């Protein structure tokens, strides 16, 4: 154990478990000679690279999955919500770290992934003949996130069962309870809306089902802590 | 600061009575003025618990003869002490050709002359006798048979032709040499029923020693 | 193994080469090779299974398919019983994930699927 | 803890608690210049040495102890229950070990001590005037071993708070699962029947009877894993 701190976000956490870093990159900047050498990108260090704790998602036996859009679960928060908006473009990475607290009598799984370009497909009507769009509240869920209500297919027609090939972490219950991932800026552009465009989503389904006897806490609280690594905006408004 | 009494030569040495062999006029016992004693050192009681704290032994012993009438008085009568080995014939009769099988060491000795005494060795052809065997000689009737332990046969027997004019007594005492042992076992706690078995008695188990009323009153 | 974290036993995995039949019990399984894991010690355990080939051909129906026939097997036995103290759940859940090594290869491509672009 | 493997067989096992090597010596082979220099003795390498893991038997409050016979326990089992059988002398040593597998809410201790020429001796008919010799399922009861009937004396008329006098070794529940001891070739000869006679024989009584408040498993496997140490062999048939 150790505490470790970014600005005045103090959080708690253990030594240094296995850290995934997504497709071994280091979210890193963008050089000089890109395609706005004029508008120089304000590279935000003070405050807008530190520690946001969300709304911690309380785990059940019946809970099926959540997933948060980014970088909408921020757009919404803080001095980032406020870049995010009041500027034309951006680029950024994310340290995300997922923590449970349980007694060492609660067991479960917890697969935890990240998904670029994750797009919600919806249930299209039931019988396959309506070509629904999901609703705003699906596509970007803020940073309450939203519940899967197919799982098995991610909510988008792709078996889970395959997720692994993304960068993921495991919280085996029985082994660990925090797992953390180092997400690149990945798109196949330098900078985009960030807004209007999602470039990833984080993953956190319950693979094998949370169980305990009757006394035991029902529920798991999970949290999600997270911070933003060499993020760049440009073009104020 | 000395620690001698403690070795296994002590402790075992000392010549134990370990057989009686009555050779009356008038009986049933022994009629014809001859006897047969394959050598058991379980003869002298004590012997079979202090033994059997071990699995295997190895020894050689000096046996000593003493041979008198029952009031223990000394008569002009000569013996035939006979060592029949292992594998050699037992006599059958008082005249039996085993009697005069040179292969059959015999010593001759007036019971006047003071006791007889020999050295017998290690006969086991086993690298030592062995007191627990867990098998069978290739439910039966031969577990725990450990054959390879004959020591022999001692035939005694009054000389001559006729018998004997005197009711006789022979006890042989046996001193127990250069002594090794090996692996040590717990002391037998329960009643011995037989004389080739661990067998006990089911229903007499008895606590391996004296007891009390409570665990806090001495 | 995703259980309680209180739980141990032992599990007894057994792979029956290609051509070997199902082990009738645990016992046999026992002899050939097997591994013994304690979800006790360690939440995991890998197995590796040496080899594998999709390759004698078959002309059944009239459809003539690659079929392996090297079906390997891997069976799964209770060494020991799931001891687990009280308030503790008597039920885990067991995942398990496949890949192959690097000795891997494959051969001659073969479109073929039931899901393809609808109308 | 890590994992040994001999063979085809692979147990997991702590990393290495304190072993008994029984009489301070190591099954080691026989030399050249022994009783037959002619029918060289094959010494099984391969398959033959290598980890047989027993049914495991189950704990209870009221168990009162086990036993195995050997070489008897194996000379049924295996490619060495095959090699005892079809060939005329044997000589090996034994890698045992005895695991626990119980919650630190279930409580007990076993004895754990191997005896040379365990012969034993039944009850007699109760009164003590039947000459009754153990059945032959008692004497040599394979790999399923057997129950001692009377603890106290080891079926034997000897007491048992004695038998620590032979090698062994302890498990406390509440410091210890796993127990193991190394066995050196035990015969008054250098060679002998694999089938007639049981050089040793393994017991394994609960000292401290096993128990557990209303609710934990009631039971506890005892495994017993066990391998031949510098065996060999002599005369095929």
């Amino acid at each position: 154990v150790a505490q470790l701190t970014i600005g005045n976000s103090t959080i708690t956490t253990q030594e240094a478990a296995n850290i995934i870093v997504g497709y071994g990159e280091w979210p890193s900047y963008c050089s000089d000679s890109d395609a706005t050498a004029v508008d120089k990108p304000t590279r935000p260090d003070v405050s807008v690279n530190r520690f946001y704790t969300l709304d911690t998602k309380l785990w059940e036996k019946s809970s099926k999955g959540w997933y948060w859009k980014f970088p909408d679960v921020l757009t919404e928060t803080g001095v980032f919500g406020q870049n995010a908006q009041f500027h034309y473009l951006y680029r950024s990475g994310f340290c995300i770290h997922v923590q449970c607290n349980a007694s060492k009598f609660h067991q479960g799984a917890l697969l935890v992934a990240v998904l670029p370009e994750y797009v919600i497909g919806t249930v299209a009507g039931g019988t396959g003949t309506e070509d629904t769009h999901p609703p705003y509240k699906q596509t970007q869920p803020g940073a309450d996130g939203f519940e899967l209500q197919h799982p098995y297919v991610l909510d988008a027609g792709i078996p889970i069962s395959q997720l692994t090939v993304c960068p993921h972490q495991w919280i085996n219950l029985r082994t660990n309870n925090c797992a953390t991932i180092i997400v690149p800026y990945i798109n196949a552009l330098p900078f985009d809306s960030a807004l209007n465009h999602c470039n990833f989503g984080l993953l956190v389904v319950p693979i094998s089902p949370l169980d305990y006897d009757q006394g035991a806490t029902p529920v798991i609280p999970i949290t999600i802590t997270l911070a933003p690594m060499c993020s760049e905006f440009a073009g104020l408004r | 600061h000395s620690t001698a009494e403690t070795t296994l030569d002590s402790f075992f040495s000392r010549a134990g009575l370990v057989g009686e062999i009555d050779l009356p006029l008038k009986g049933t016992t022994n009629p014809n003025g001859y006897a047969n004693w394959d050598i058991d050192i379980t003869g002298y009681a004590q012997m079979r618990r202090k033994v059997e704290l071990f699995t295997y032994m190895r020894f050689d012993a000096e046996f000593t003869f003493v041979a008198c009438t029952p009031t223990g008085e000394v008569v002009p009568q000569l013996l035939q002490y006979m060592f029949v080995p292992p594998g050699a014939p037992k006599p059958d009769s008082r005249e039996s050709l085993a009697w005069q099988t040179a292969t059959n060491p015999s010593v001759f000795v007036k019971l006047s002359d003071p006791p007889a005494q020999v050295s017998v060795p290690f006969m086991s052809p086993a690298s030592a006798y062995q007191w627990f065997y867990d098998g069978y000689p290739t439910k039966d009737l031969e577990y725990g048979a450990m054959p390879n332990n004959m020591m022999g046969t001692f035939s005694v027997r009054t000389v001559g032709t006729s018998k004997s004019k005197y009711p006789l007594v022979v006890r042989i005492y046996m001193r127990m040499k250069h002594v090794r042992a090996w692996i040590p076992r717990p002391m037998r706690n329960q009643n011995y029923l037989f004389k080739a078995n661990p067998n006990y008695a089911g229903n007499s188990i008895k606590p391996t020693g004296a007891s009390r009323t409570a665990i806090t009153t001495l | 193994f995703t259980g309680s974290f209180m739980a141990t036993g032992k599990m007894l995995i057994a792979y029956t080469p290609p051509g070997g039949p199902l082990p009738k019990d645990r016992a046999t399984a026992m002899l050939g090779t097997h591994v013994i894991w304690d979800f006790g010690l360690q939440s995991s355990v890998t197995l590796v299974i040496p080899w594998i080939s999709n390759t004698h051909y078959r002309a059944h129906a009239r459809d003539g398919v690659f079929d392996y026939y090297t079906t390997g097997l891997v069976s799964i036995w209770y060494q020991t019983n799931y001891v687990v103290p009280i308030g503790a759940p008597n039920t885990a859940y067991i995942i398990a994930l496949a890949a192959a090594q690097k000795n891997f290869t494959m051969k001659l491509c073969k479109d073929a699927s039931d899901i393809l672009q609808t109308g």
